[PDB]
RNA sequence: CCCCACUAUGCUUAGCCCUAAACCUCAACAGUUAAUCAACAAAACUGCUCGCCAGAACACUACGAGCCACAGCUUAAAACUCAAA
RNA sequence: AAGUGUACUGAGUGCACUUGGAC
């Protein structure tokens, strides 16, 4: 009929869902240099996610691992590990 | 053989361009108060920027200027609001004058 | 089904530790595991003091037996571990890679919050 | 070097000294801040008691005890015993939030006692003795 | 009454308390905010704490604008940790009756 | 049952112990540990508890949305560009 | 009412009692957004089924009955009174 | 602060629950 009607199809334009930097990535509860990095340098207080900026799945592992590496004996619990201070700071925190 | 406006419309610049973030246009100034340069770029609604700090001079009404757009509209839903409030004017970046 | 043992020993002699971890084998294998594989994550400091049998320790042995065994064997796995004495610390989980890795394709948008007002004319 | 405000790490080659020895060297005083006394202790390394002092010692009776005052004193007079022992660094540990908090600190430094280290050791129960009831006035 | 003077009692105790860490805001914190007492009305519709003012009129007027801003939140913590069941709302209210000793004793120096 | 020293623990730059005692409590606070100590000190019953973290929660929101709408509505202040109408 | 100490009790086991503002005070299922509607509350409705109510108080009461194993719960009235509730 | 249930005491208290209250 005529070839200027708008069609029927899905956005192009959109771009794809910001992956959280876990997303993807197989959280272990042995990766005790991985949780220290999601967790309080002064006290080990697993910090939530509006600060981890993870989604809610990744979130939930992490706190997992955390809790089972504490109970296991693979992480400290009151302070995050002095090994590990040197790693990427992940977690939007402004102590200073 | 006249366009019809389903063609004027896919043949439109603005159309032409895409989403309208960080895209380069070249706006116009058509009204300045003091420090704030009321920009229009062919959008539905202008963008206030605000006289840079450098060659604030050459600001001057029709000034072709460089705008990076952010949003031809800025709008936001508030807490319980049935609409979209609107502040009638784009968000855009002045990057300098164009030449 | 593969089961995946946490073992941290009692910091000690090499000749001790191989007998340690082939007692620990031997009592698997007698309630009936199909040993997989066995790591050592090597020695170090325990991140806090542990007590066992009448002692404490602060550094310790970490090992990794992965295996299989029927669901049964476990408790008595459990029984054993805890009445040994060379052991400073057994746990035994379901083996991570038997969870399989499903795919998310990211964060997904967060919409104003999920009508924690009223709707109502007010 | 840049300074750096976490601990040393114990069993570690650090080059930071005090008058030669060693953080983990450095004597330790404690100090109990609950709400109705204040506490200092100055032990040794080996947790030998060194100097003691409380607001009982010094005199300080009944509500007097939780003052600024007075746990200036407790300190001063805990500095000067430390002294006499002599001591000269201490790393200072505080627990309970007790009003001569930072004034037991104040009155150590002020009877000379070079603090090193401000540590805190707060009793913080993860979960265990049920709390008692709220008071009404 | 002696209950409205235990009241002020344990309020002032509360407030100072509450006051001594960033709880409340980091910057009311920094101000390091001083109360000289708390006192409160006969009918229990408002407690008015009474702190010590600086030197400074500039700081005097932040002080006082981020004590206005936090007495809510200051009220809500109180509440929250059962230190009064019930608590009327906080008024701040600027103490100088120091001034009159401190220039009395420049003078007679 | 953990190593001592290496929880909570600030070191003083240059002996100025007043500003290391604030960044400690600063960290405190930051972390909650202050909250925690202040409420435990009295038990909360669980449906105090309950309706106190909903309060929170719903005070949290609105004072984000209202901070939002307000630096939203915030450029509006310039001064009127049409004066005189 | 505040402070101190302490008991039932909160806990484990094995049995009982069956009541809560046991509340999202909004029954299950299916469906709709077409024309809004006492008021407030959680926008308004349609179909379909079960349960429940027929002014207030007497009355979470009495009698009887069931569970009890005797001090209690469930079921649950009547008379008299009023033009209110 | 109010109230529901429950128990002791002689209106309060104890435990849990609800906002049919305030922050
Ligand atoms: S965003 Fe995909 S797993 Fe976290
Ligand atoms: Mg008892």
């Amino acid at each position: 009929s005529n070839e200027d009607l708008p069609i029927s199809m899905e956005n192009p334009y959109k771009e794809p869902l910001k992956k959280c930097i876990l997303c993807g990535k197989h959280v272990d509860y042995k990766n005790v240099q991985l949780l220290s990095q999601f967790v309080s340098p002064f006290t080990g207080c697993i910090y939530g996610r509006h600060i981890t900026g993870l989604c809610g799945k990744k979130q939930k592992e992490i706190t997992k691992a955390i809790k089972r590496a504490q109970i296991m004996g693979f992480m400290p619990v009151t302070y995050k590990d002095p090994a590990y201070l040197k790693d990427p700071k992940v977690c939007n925190i402004r102590y200073r | 053989n006249v366009e019809s406006f389903a063609s004027m419309l896919r043949h439109s610049p603005l159309t032409q361009m895409g989403p309208a973030k960080d895209k380069l246009v070249i706006g116009r100034i058509f009204h300045i108060v003091e420090n704030d340069l009321y920009i229009d770029f062919g959008g539905k609604f202008h963008c206030v920027c605000r006289r840079p700090e450098v060659d604030g001079e050459k600001y001057q009404k029709g000034t072709r200027v460089r705008l990076r757009l952010l949003d031809l509209e800025l709008t936001s839903r508030f807490l319980g609001a049935t609409t979209d409030t609107t502040v009638l004017e784009a968000n855009a970046v002045l990057l300098g004058i164009q030449e | 089904p593969r089961y995946e043992l946490a073992l941290i020993l009692k910091a000690m002699q090499r000749p001790e530790t191989a007998a340690t971890l082939k007692r620990t084998i031997e009592a698997l294998m007698d309630r009936g595991a199909i040993v997989r594989d066995l790591e050592n994550l090597g020695e170090r400091a325990l991140p806090y003091r542990i007590s066992a049998h009448s002692q404490q320790h602060n550094r310790g042995g970490y090992f990794l037996v992965d295996f299989y065994a029927p669901t049964a064997a476990v408790e008595s796995m459990v029984e054993h571990l805890s009445r040994d004495i060379d052991v400073i610390r057994g746990n035994i989980v379901k083996h991570p890679l038997t969870q399989e890795l499903k795919e998310c394709e990211g964060i997904v948008p967060v919409p104003l919050a999920e009508k924690l007002y009223s709707t109502k004319k007010r | 070097t840049k300074f750096s405000i976490y601990p040393p790490i114990p069993g570690e080659e650090s080059s930071l000294r005090w008058a030669g020895k060693k953080f983990e060297e450095i004597p330790i005083a404690h100090i109990k801040a609950s709400h109705n006394n204040t506490q200092i202790q100055v032990v040794s390394a080996s947790n030998e008691p060194l100097a003691f002092a409380s607001c009982g010692t010094e005199g300080f009776r009944n509500a007097k005890k939780g003052t600024g005052i007075a746990a200036q004193t407790a300190g001063i007079a805990a500095a000067a015993r430390a002294k006499q022992k002599g001591v000269i660094h201490i790393r200072v540990v505080v627990k309970g939030l007790g009003p001569g908090r930072l004034s037991a600190m104040h009155g150590l430094i002020m009877g000379g006692l070079e603090v090193i280290s401000i540590t805190d050791n707060t009793p913080i129960p993860h979960n265990g003795c049920r709390p008692r009831k709220a008071r009404k006035l | 009454h002696a209950r409205l003077r235990a009241l002020n009692g344990l309020l002032y105790k509360a407030l100072t308390d509450l006051l001594c860490t960033p709880e409340v805001s980091q910057e009311l914190y920094d101000l390091n905010v001083e109360l000289s007492k708390v006192s409160l009305t006969p009918d229990f519709s408002a407690c008015r704490a009474y702190w010590k003012t600086t030197l400074s009129a500039e700081q005097n007027a932040h002080m006082e604008a981020v004590l206005q801003r936090s007495a809510a939140h200051m009220r809500h913590l109180l509440m929250s940790q059962q230190t009064l069941r019930n608590v009327p709302p906080i008024v701040f209210v600027q103490d100088k009756g120091n001034a009159a000793l401190a220039e009395l004793d420049q003078l007679l120096a | 049952k953990h190593l001592k020293f290496i929880a909570r623990t600030v070191m003083v730059q240059e002996g100025n112990v007043e500003s290391a005692y604030r960044t400690l409590n600063r960290i405190l606070t930051m972390d909650g540990l202050i909250e925690d100590i202040k409420h435990r000190r009295y038990y909360e019953k669980p449906c105090r508890r309950r309706q106190r973290e909903s309060y929170e929660r719903c005070r949290r929101i609105y004072n984000m949305e209202m901070a939002r709408k307000i630096n939203f509505l915030m450029r509006k202040n310039r001064a009127d560009p049409w004066q005189g109408c």
